[PDB]
């Protein structure tokens, strides 16, 4: 996250970290349930052999309620490709359930229409992660988030050098430099409703780092909740 | 207006049946019998920051 703040304690529950054989965090994911993490399919070619960081807010320092899991199985979305980075999209069913505690807590799968009429037309959502603090930085030891606002359709497609599908959507900023960035790819996107917290999308891409005119591209999970809902049943 | 008038007084999700507001909630919550709020049915439901 390049600009933003910090997440205090018991602000990012949902926060999950892939971690690397050399334990090393490289991409995001977002608790669904005890035994499910969602991510971006392209984080998948990041590391041969990763586990999952739950509960870690600074990388630094052991957090005690902070554990790591073991991926059993691995759901790829068929569809993507790294050509368009269409269907950005993976689902994690871990060896051992997640205890929730304070700082692991999962997000709301929120419902189709009800996302889409009533949280994507919200001003804004919040991102989350461990990844660069600037456009050429390390990935952070702190995990941070940014309120996100929601871009309207028309200005994503046109900010853009690549080709925005349905299974996308922009966020961000036009002229403010703050936004996600490389290692914050798979991480949340969760927009508030009443004070609970709904998980609408999943880092995916950027033409560089809070880059003016400009956005965060995320995968829409309102487009995959059926495949989400399925992929938890297996 | 319906849902569309301030999410219908739900918590949660908000469908329309029959020119009728019509409430439900996310896993790990229960409708309550207002039929409107959403009551979490044991400790860390979904979607609530861990502050206290
Ligand atoms: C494969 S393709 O054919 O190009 C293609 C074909 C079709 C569609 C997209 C693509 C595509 C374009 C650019 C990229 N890349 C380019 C390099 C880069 C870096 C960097 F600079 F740190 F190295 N970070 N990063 C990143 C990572 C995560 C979030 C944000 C982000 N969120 N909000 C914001 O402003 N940025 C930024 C990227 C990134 O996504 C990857 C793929
Ligand atoms: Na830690
Ligand atoms: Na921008």
């Amino acid at each position: 996250i390049v600009g933003g703040q910090e997440c205090k304690d018991g602000e990012c529950p949902w926060q999950a970290l892939l971690i690397n054989e050399e334990n090393e965090g490289f991409c995001g994911g977002t608790i669904l349930s005890e035994f499910y993490i969602l991510t971006a399919a392209h984080c998948l070619y990041q590391a041969k052999r990763f586990k999952v960081r739950v509960g870690d807010r600074n990388t630094e320092q052991e957090e005690g309620g902070e554990a790591v899991h073991e991926v059993e199985v691995v759901i790829k979305h068929n569809r993507f490709t790294k050509e368009t980075y269409d269907f950005d999209i993976a689902v994690l069913r871990l060896k051992t359930p997640i205890t929730f505690r304070m700082n692991v807590a999962p997000a709301c799968l929120p419902e189709r229409d009800w996302a889409e009429s009533t949280l994507m037309t919200q001003k804004t959502g919040i991102v989350s992660g461990f990844g660069r603090t600037h456009e050429k930085g390390r990935q952070s030891t702190r995990l941070k988030m940014l309120e996100v606002p929601y871009v309207d359709r028309n200005s994503c497609k046109l900010s853009s050098s690549f080709i925005i599908t349905q299974n996308m959507f922009c966020a961000g900023y036009d002229t403010k430099q703050e936004d996600a960035c490389q290692g914050d790819s798979g991480g949340p996107h969760v927009t508030r409703f009443k004070d609970t917290y709904f998980v609408t999308g999943i880092v995916s891409w950027g033409e560089g780092c809070a880059r003016k005119g400009k956005y965060g591209i995320y995968t829409k999970v309102t487009a995959f909740l059926k495949w989400i809902d399925r992929s938890m049943k297996t | 207006k319906l849902c569309s008038l301030d999410n219908g007084d739900c918590d949660q999700f908000c469908h329309e049946e029959q020119n009728s507001v019509v409430c439900s909630c996310a896993r790990g919550y229960t409708l309550a019998d207002n039929g409107k709020a959403c009551i979490p049915t044991g400790p860390y439901p979904c979607g609530k920051q861990t502050l206290e």
